[PDB]
RNA sequence: AGCUUGACUGCGAGCGUGACGGCGCGAGCAGGUGCGAAAGCAGGUCAUAGUGAUCCGGUGGUUCUGAAUGGAAGGGCCAUC
RNA sequence: UUGAGCCUUGAUGGAAGUGUGGACGCCAGUCUGCAUGGCUUUAAUGUUUGAUGUUCUAACGUUGACCCGUAAUCCGGGUUGCGGACAGUGUCUGGUGGGUAGUUUGACUGGGGCGGUC
RNA sequence: GUUUAUUAAAAACACAGCACUGUGCAAACACGAAAGUGGACGUAUACGGUGUGACGCCUGCCCGGUGCCGGAAGGUUAAU
RNA sequence: UUUUGUAUAAUGGGUCAGCGACUUAUAUUCUGUAGCAAGGUUAACCGAAUAGGGGAGCCGAAGGGAAACCGAGUCUUAACUGGGCGUUAAGUUGCAGGGUAUAGACCCGAAACCCGGUGAUCUAGCCAUGGGCAGGUUGAAGGUUGGGUAACACUAACUGGAGGACCGAACCGACUAAUGUUGAAAAAUUAGCGGAUGACUUGUGGCUGGGGGUGAAAGGCCAAUCAAACCGGGAGAUAGCU
RNA sequence: AGGGUGACAGCCCCGUACACAAAAAUGCACAUGCUGUGAGCUCGAUGAGUAGGGCGGGACACGUGGUAUCCUGUCUGAAUA
RNA sequence: UAAGGUGAUAUGAACCGUUAUAACCGGCGAUUUCCGAAUGGGGAAACCCAGUGUGUUUCGACACACUAUCAUUAACUGAAUCCAUAGGUUAAUGAGGCGAACCGGGGGAACUGAAACAUCUAAGUACCCCGAGGAAAAGAAAUCAACCGAGAUUCCCCCAG
C-alpha cells in the first residue's frame, strides 16, 4: 500500500496529454521513504513508511505529535 | 529549518545561539541526539527567557555587595598593626597570616595569603591602600597602625 | 514623347451569370486629384486565365463594447497578413 | 584547492650611515618590503557566496555473520561487518521505443489495378 | 525424431555440431504496478539471445546505405 | 421483389392458422379547428383538487445597427441625388393532423469493439507419483588366453553385452487405396503401412487462462470452433446495404 | 363497491355503509421516574506545512484560452483584524 | 373463535370434538438434526477427526458443554538488553455473513457520434470495488449581489437551448 503513513498521500489517477492532446490513464504517486526517525520519549526508533513532506510535517509539527496522532487514528507505529 | 543549540557544536554552536541549518543535519544527527531542538516560536522564549533572566538577571544578582566595602569606607580600628623592623626602617614580613592582625576583628575571620603585589613589598612609613582581593572585579580601602612597644 | 498616379475613397439607377457561396458589367452622385486651350478622358493593363471559403491567429486603426465602479485584459467594427 | 564580494593589516586616489628579494619599472628612475644604529588599478588572512576533489557517517542499501521473539530458509527488533549520501525511489524533463495500442492509406476508371487525371 | 487433432508427414520443425553475441552473480533474461519467483541451490568448461544445422574439403572481396559498438573537442539541444 | 426490362432458366414463399413492422415522449413549425384578441396563456405550487388560486414567465404589439445608440425609423458615408433592412396583413392558448429535432425512432439482420466472469475432465507444455514393451537378430567397449614383439603395436579364438541398432506382436502412430459421404462413424472400416529400450508409451493428481497460455513452429492446440476461447453484460453497437 | 349461488340477485349467501373490540407483544406521541447529560453570565481564545506560488494533472457548462474559482502527485511557503 | 375437525394430490383408515384445552386464527414462549459466515481441526458442502471439563446401586466407555479469526479493554506473564518495549496465555464486550432499489466514495471502458479520424463524443455511462442509512449526501457564508439589498443545505418551475 503505497500510502504516507502522516499525511494519508496515496496514489492518484489522471491523463498523460500528449502534443496531440491525447487522454492515456496514469498514476501519481507519493513520493515515499520509510524513515526511521528517533523517538527519545520511546528510547527507540519508530520507522514509519512516510512520504517526504510527511518528513517536513514531523519536523515541523514533532514526531512526538505525529505518533500522537496514528496512536489516536488506530494505526500501528 | 532553523533549531537552537544545546552544548557547543563545529560551525555554528553556541550553548543556545540562533542557527538556521540543512534540514538533513538536523533530523538525522543534531536532533535525536541532543544537540539542537526546532525553533518552534514555543521555544524562541523558552531559550530567550534564559537570554533576559541571566545574561541580564544574574549578571546584576552579582552586585548587591558593591565594592564588597560598603560601610567600611572610614579605615578599621587598629587592633595592633602588621609588624616593623631595622631600627627605624622596615624588615618583618607577613607570614601566610599576618594582614589582618591589625584588621583582624572587622568583617568576617579568615587566613589565607591570596598575594596581590609580587614585589618585596615596600618597606617604609607603613600605613598603606592598595586593594587586596576582594573578588574578580571591586577592592577595599583600609590602613595599618604600627605598634610602639 | 511630355506631364502624371484615377492602379483614387465613399456609393450606385439598372443589367448579366450562377442551386448556392459567389462572380461580373455599369452610367451616374459626393469628396478629392492628373492630363487637356477646350469638348473632355481616367475608380489600372484590348478583353476573357494568373487561384484558396470558413476557423484560429498576427499587425495598424478605432472608447463601439469592457461582468461592483474607474481603468485594463479580452471582444466588435475598419484595413491588412 | 579554487571563480568572486565584504573586514582588515602592507601599495596607486621617532635621523643619517655599515646591509637584502620581487618590479607595469617614460630607456636607463625609483621603489615595496626586508636589518639595523648614538567609494577605485595592487599581497595574505578572517571570512560570505558557488564550482571541483578527497575523505568521513549519521539518512539510505546489504540476496555477509550472530542474538532474541521462535523448535521458523517469512518477517520484525537488536549486535556486527561491508557500502554510503553513492545507489535507489517520487515529481518534472529531453532521447529511444511496431514491444503494445488506436487509426489513416482519396476519388474518376467502358471491371479493378497500372498509366493518366482532379 | 517432430508436425498442420480432422484434405499437406515433406524438401518444413528439431537434431548433435559450429559461430556470433550478452552476462562477475542481488548475473543477463523472463513472470509480476509490487512483494515474491524462475534462471540456479547453478557461477563464465555456466546461464541467456540469434543464426547455422553430422561429417569431409572449404567458407573470397565490400563498412557507402541500414543496424549495432566506441569517442572527456566543438555545433545544436529539455525541464530548471 | 428488384429492375431500362422478368413467364423468365433472376429473388422469396410446401400449405393452413396465430403472431409479425412508421410507435411514444419532449420540443419546434405549419395546416385544420375552437376560445379569447392588442392581446393570448400561465409553470411549479396552493387547493375549497378536472373548479378556483398562482401571471414567475413565455409569445405578440418596433425596427435598425456588430455595438454605444437611435427609433417608425435606422444603418451606411463627411453627406448621400441615394442605397440595405424596416414602418402598410393579429396575435396567442388549446385540440387533431402534416414535417422536423433528441431519443432504439418503421421492423428483423452483421463481421466485430469493450467490461466482468467461466473453462487445461478434449488438447499443448511442464511437475509428482505409478504401469507397460510377445518373440527373434546383430554383437561395440572392456576382459582372458594363446601367437607376437627387445617391449609396446599387432593379431586369433573366446568372453562380454553397447545401441534415439535390426525384423516383428502388444502398445503409439497414420503413408497408399477402395468403401462410406441423408455413414455403422460429426475423420469410421477394410487391406496394405511407420515407430516399437526411447527425444518411447500410458494411468492418477497437479500447474499455466484469452492479446494470455502452451507450441521439435502448422497460426498448431486450449471441451466436435481459434489470425484471438466460452458465458453474461455495454446492447435494441453500427448497417449511406439486402 | 364487489364476489358467489344450477341463466343476469339491493332484500339467498359472503360482504358492503356504519358502528364496535384485545390477555398478550409491539409503533408513535405525549405526561413522569432512572442513569446520565450539560444549562445561563462574565472574561477570553478564533483552526500553518495551512492560504499563496512553480511544475504536472483533474474538476468547474468554460477542451489554457485573456481564465478568475476548486481539488492535489511534486517542489515550495505567508499575514495573524 | 367455534360445531365441527386430523394441510394437498387423495380417497380410505384409525380417531378428536359439539358451550369450552376438538379444530381454526392471532400475541408470547418452547423445541429447533446436519450443511451453510460456520467459528474446535479438516474437508470433494450436508462428511472425517480431535483436545479440555464434566456425568452412570453396570462410574469400562459412550452421551452433554466449551475451545476459530480479528479489534478495544483488562488481568497474569514476559525476550535480544537489566529496567522497559516486543512477545505469550486467559477473560469481557464487539465484529464476521446475507440481501431489492435508492445513496456516498475508490477505479473506470468501448462500440457509437463527428456521415473517415486522432483533440472532441459516447461518459464519469456500462462494469468492478469499498461503505452507510431509512434515506443517504449537503448544510448555517472567507456566499451572492452591486453602492439598493439578500442571507445555510436540499428539491421543483422559470431564466435559456
Ligand atoms: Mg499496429
Ligand atoms: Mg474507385
Ligand atoms: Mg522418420
Ligand atoms: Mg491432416
Ligand atoms: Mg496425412
Ligand atoms: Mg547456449
Ligand atoms: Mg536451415
Ligand atoms: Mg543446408
Ligand atoms: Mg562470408
Ligand atoms: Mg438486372
Ligand atoms: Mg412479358
Ligand atoms: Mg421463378
Ligand atoms: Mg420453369
Ligand atoms: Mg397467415
Ligand atoms: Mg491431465
Ligand atoms: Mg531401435
Ligand atoms: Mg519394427
Ligand atoms: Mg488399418
Ligand atoms: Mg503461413
Ligand atoms: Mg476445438
Ligand atoms: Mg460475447
Ligand atoms: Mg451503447
Ligand atoms: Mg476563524
Ligand atoms: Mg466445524
Ligand atoms: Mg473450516
Ligand atoms: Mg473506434
Ligand atoms: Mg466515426
Ligand atoms: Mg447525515
Ligand atoms: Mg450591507
Amino acid at each position: 500500500s503505497r500510502v504516507c503513513q502522516v499525511t494519508g498521500k496515496r496514489p492518484v489517477t489522471g491523463n498523460n496529454r500528449s502534443h496531440a492532446l491525447n487522454a492515456t490513464k496514469r498514476r501519481f504517486l507519493p513520493n515515499l521513504h520509510s524513515h526511521r526517525f528517533w523517538v527519545e520519549s520511546e528510547k527507540r526508533f519508530v520507522t514509519l513508511r512516510v512520504s517526504a513532506k510527511g518528513m517536513r510535517v514531523i519536523d515541523k509539527k514533532g514526531i512526538d505529535t505525529v505518533l500522537a496522532e496514528l496512536r489516536a487514528r488506530g494505526e500501528k507505529y | 529549518m532553523q533549531v537552537i543549540l544545546l552544548d557547543k557544536v563545529a560551525n555554528l554552536g553556541s550553548l543556545g545561539d540562533q542557527v538556521n541549518v540543512k534540514a538533513g543535519y538536523a533530523r538525522n544527527f543534531l536532533v535525536p541526539q541532543g544537540k539542537a531542538v526546532p525553533a518552534t516560536k514555543k521555544n524562541i522564549e523558552f531559550f530567550e527567557a534564559r537570554r533576559a533572566e541571566l545574561e541580564a538577571k544574574l549578571a546584576e544578582v552579582l552586585a548587591a555587595a558593591n565594592a564588597r566595602a560598603e560601610k567600611i569606607n572610614a579605615l578599621e580600628t587598629v587592633t595592633i598593626a602588621s609588624k616593623a623592623g631595622d631600627e627605624g626602617k622596615l624588615f618583618g614580613s607577613i607570614g601566610t597570616r599576618d594582614i589582618a592582625d591589625a584588621v583582624t576583628a572587622a568583617g568576617v575571620e579568615v587566613a589565607k595569603s591570596e598575594v596581590r603585589l609580587p614585589n618585596g613589598v615596600l618597606r617604609t612609613t607603613g600605613e598603606h591602600e592598595v586593594s587586596f582581593q576582594v573578588h574578580s572585579e571591586v577592592f577595599a580601602k583600609v590602613i595599618v597602625n604600627v605598634v610602639a612597644e
